[PDB]
């Protein structure tokens, strides 16, 4: 045997995050704020990229799932807190925006429960 | 307000 | 400007309903165009209204007649479909406020009368 070779596969936890967490958080009705990067010059966004130097969305934890980037769900879980916190850090305390993360994060870390 | 309506994000 | 038993309820049955609705708060305040970046939306869109500004209207006893409160709900709506396109998220919220917008105003009396 030559190449002992076997087909790429994500772990459990991975699969999990995919198919169960990210599914649940984009289902939610709550969930379209963070679908897409935050473009700054679109939304007239004074000083976001001076204060947030790690931006994240849901569409890049997404698509990092869908295209292999993981190899850990440690961090898939660390881009999720990134993205919420990157919305407490950003807007007011009151704003809508961080009701709505502050609901997804709840499902997120209930959802990251049930997990193996 | 606004930055939900960019209407989301400005209130 | 007038209180009449229609404009009564475009107060208290059409503007309940709509700003109850879970796609009414795009149409709560008028549109920014600067501070929401939308700086052709004063070229395209010569009447504006919002029915924050009707709710206000109705408040202040500014219109005469309902005639003139369904005529600023459909400047509202048909504002929201011209300047944007017709698959737009915002488009289609507009259309179901307008739905519900039509199943209230055909249960309203059909004789004003002042009150």
């Amino acid at each position: 045997v030559s190449n002992p070779s076997k087909p790429g596969r994500k772990t459990n936890q991975l699969q999990y995050m995919q198919n169960v967490v990210v599914k649940t958080l984009w289902k939610h009705q709550f969930a379209w704020p963070f679908y897409q990067p935050v473009d700054a010059i679109k939304l007239n966004l004074p000083d976001y990229h001076k204060i947030i130097k790690n931006p994240m969305d849901m569409g890049t934890i997404k698509k990092r799932l869908e295209n292999n980037y993981y190899w850990s769900a440690s961090e898939c879980m660390q881009d999720f807190n990134t993205m919420f916190t990157n919305c407490y850090i950003y807007n007011k305390p009151t704003d809508d925006i961080v009701l709505m993360a502050q609901a997804l994060e709840k499902i997120f870390l209930q959802k990251v429960a049930q997990m193996p | 307000e606004a930055l939900l309506l960019a209407k989301l994000y400005h209130f």
